[PDB]
């Protein structure tokens, strides 16, 4: 349809602000939609919804749009506020007397709250239609908006203050930046366990009984980086969930298994490598080879039970007010759960590891310093690396993982967040940690050439 | 850095006895396994004995009772008392030490060898 230059800037806001689709999608009520929020129909019938979309589109689109047939939705969205706005004493006046940037902000704001809502703000349209920017914006601060979507309301109250674009030109460097670390992240997680594991099935000297384990641990930390960071990834760039309810019940489950399987599995090295160092003719004879593999199949079978059994049968849901409009929102795919599954998934996943693992190489240093300048400080500087960097990674949100749980205000979303990302860097860490025997360097070298 | 002595080679008749003395020098973690490695002409390496920083033993059960194998008290030093040899063991004795400093894989020093050959 006809497009103006003004109306590609409105659409470039609300694509940041509430994301753009070119697939139908359910919104938080389960109605079918397409573009950026455009309603189809109220029915449950998904031809249905196709049919009011070739109508809308002038073309069989079989549910799939391009992005300029979705402005064309979104500018008849527009117009439909507009026409709103102008019915309304409450808000033409302020309309009529606001440059075109600022104009795109009130719109805005009605697509969030709506026509009846935004009316609602008379001493904050009052001081817009006389100009007095600052202190709108001082007034828009202090609103329940302000406080109920803090980030949204940042961004349009910039655009009143100001007149420009600046917050979402800003929003916009952001995501690509993060986007660059985020690729890079990706890369050294999938790269160094991707590079462990076909060191070990080309190399026959390589394939010991405790290198089995590394395996299990490279490949829980493989899948960590082609499924479960990538799409960590798009909440942090796009502020969003863009894949459906469905799909975050899966990446959740894939999350928690992974996590399991790769903290599991670095106790079980800490235990194998425990009978070796202190016991090895015992540890040679009762570890076979098919034990070995039974410990694997164990700590994935825990793996699994602890991920997609309770999340898939909705035991791990919250019952607030904020749990369940997260869950109904298959945009919202944040990680909140209830009491019970956050201490029971935090001790499968990490405190009886830690347990273990803790006690495990502190008793190595215990039977070192009773049977001996001295090589202890080297084997020192190993243990504290092993444990250091477990500890760091993975201490900070388990911590906030329980304590959020019971009080859910003293744990930010935004620090909780970044705590499960340093547990995400584990599975980068870890191949540098865990295979820095001469057998791996002359394998890594003969891989690469 | 780290080289170990091996002593104690020689030719002896069938029945005789020998007592293999295995120094190394430079520093080593405390936990680690000091042991006798054999292979003669033909057939591919073998170990006889091995034995622990705690005192745990091992013994290929073609050579146990017959060998012995003990540790110094507060020197890195590993003896092989051997006794009633059989022409069999015609085969050069390594000395093999397995270092547990970097506590995820095992570091092995071996030794040049000593040629131990047994008559009739
Ligand atoms: C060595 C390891 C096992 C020690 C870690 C113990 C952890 C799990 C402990 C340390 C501090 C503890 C928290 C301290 C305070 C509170 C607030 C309380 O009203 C509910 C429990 C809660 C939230 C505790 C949960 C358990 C907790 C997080
Ligand atoms: O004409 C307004 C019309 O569209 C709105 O679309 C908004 C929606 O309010 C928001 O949730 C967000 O997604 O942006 C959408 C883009 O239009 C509403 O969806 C609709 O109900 C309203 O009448
Ligand atoms: C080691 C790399 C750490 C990067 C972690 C970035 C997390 C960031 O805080 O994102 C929070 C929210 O914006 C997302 O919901
Ligand atoms: N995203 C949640 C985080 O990865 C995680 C992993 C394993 C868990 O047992 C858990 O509670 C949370
Ligand atoms: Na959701």
């Amino acid at each position: 349809d006809y497009k103006d230059d003004d109306d590609a800037n409105i659409f470039e806001m609300l694509r940041i602000d509430e994301g753009l689709r070119l697939k139908i999608y359910k919104d938080t009520e389960g109605y079918y939609t397409i573009g950026i929020g455009h309603l189809l129909t109220k029915s449950p019938s998904l031809n249905a919804a196709k049919s009011e979309l070739d109508k809308a589109i002038g073309r069989n689109t079989n549910g799939v749009i391009t992005k300029d047939e979705a402005e064309k939705l979104f500018n008849q969205d527009v117009d439909a506020a507009v026409r709103g706005i102008l019915r309304n004493a409450k808000l033409k006046p302020v309309y009529d007397s606001l440059d075109a940037v600022r104009r795109a902000a009130l719109i805005n704001m009605v697509f969030q709250m709506g026509e009846t809502g935004v009316a609602g703000f008379t001493n904050s349209l009052r001081m817009l239609q006389q100009k007095r920017w600052d202190e709108a914006a001082v007034n828009l601060a202090k609103s329940r908006w302000y406080n109920q979507t803090p980030n949204r309301a940042k961004r349009v109250i910039t655009t009143f203050r100001t007149g420009t674009w600046d917050a979402y030109a800003a929003s916009q460097q952001w995501t690509a930046g993060m986007g660059l670390l985020m690729a890079l992240i990706v890369l050294l997680i999938v790269a160094g366990n991707v590079l462990v594991i076909v060191a070990i099935a080309k190399t026959p000297r390589l394939q010991t009984l405790t290198n089995l384990f590394i395996m299990s641990l490279a490949s829980a930390d493989l899948v960590m980086g082609l499924l479960v960071v990538p799409f960590g990834a798009t909440i942090v760039v796009w502020g969003r969930w863009e894949y459906g309810s469905f799909f975050c019940e899966l990446w959740t489950s894939v999350d928690v298994l992974c996590v399991t399987a790769s903290i599991e599995t670095l106790c079980v090295i800490a235990l194998d490598r425990y009978l070796a160092i202190t016991s090895p003719f015992r540890y040679q004879s009762l570890l076979t080879r098919a034990r070995a593999r039974g410990l694997v199949c164990t700590v994935w079978a825990i793996s699994a039970l602890v991920s997609f059994l309770p999340i898939l049968m909705h035991w791990w849901r919250a019952e607030s007010d904020e749990a369940r409009r997260c869950y109904n929102d298959p945009k919202c795919c944040d990680f909140v759960t209830n009491r019970a599954y956050a201490i029971a998934s935090s001790v499968v996943s990490f405190y009886v590891p830690l347990c273990i693992m803790a006690f495990v190489y502190l008793r190595v240093f215990r039977e070192a310093q009773k049977q001996v300048a001295l090589r202890e400080q080297k084997a020192l500087k190993t243990l504290g690396i092993i444990m250091g960097v477990f500890t760091l990674c993975w201490l900070p949100f388990f911590l906030a993982n329980v304590v959020k749980a019971f009080h859910r205000e003293l744990v930010p979303d935004r620090l909780f967040v970044f705590f499960n990302w340093l547990g995400y860097a584990n599975s980068a860490f870890n191949p540098i940690i865990y295979c820095r025997s001469p057998d791996f360097r002359k394998a890594f070298q003969g891989l690469l050439c | 850095q780290v080289q170990l002595q091996e002593s104690g080679g020689g030719l002896v008749q069938a029945g005789g006895s020998l007592r293999l003395s295995c120094a190394a020098s430079g520093s080593i973690f405390a936990l680690n396994i000091m042991g006798w490695y054999r292979q003669a002409p033909g057939k591919q390496r073998e170990l006889v004995a091995a034995i622990h920083s705690g005192g745990t033993t091992n013994y290929a059960n073609s050579v146990k009772g017959r060998f012995t194998i003990s540790r110094d008290n507060a020197a890195n030093t590993v003896y092989l008392q051997m006794n009633s040899l059989k022409p069999e063991d015609t085969a050069v004795y390594y000395c093999n030490v397995k270092d547990f400093g970097a506590i995820i894989y095992d570091y092995d020093y071996w030794g040049q060898g000593t040629q131990v050959t047994v008559s009739s």
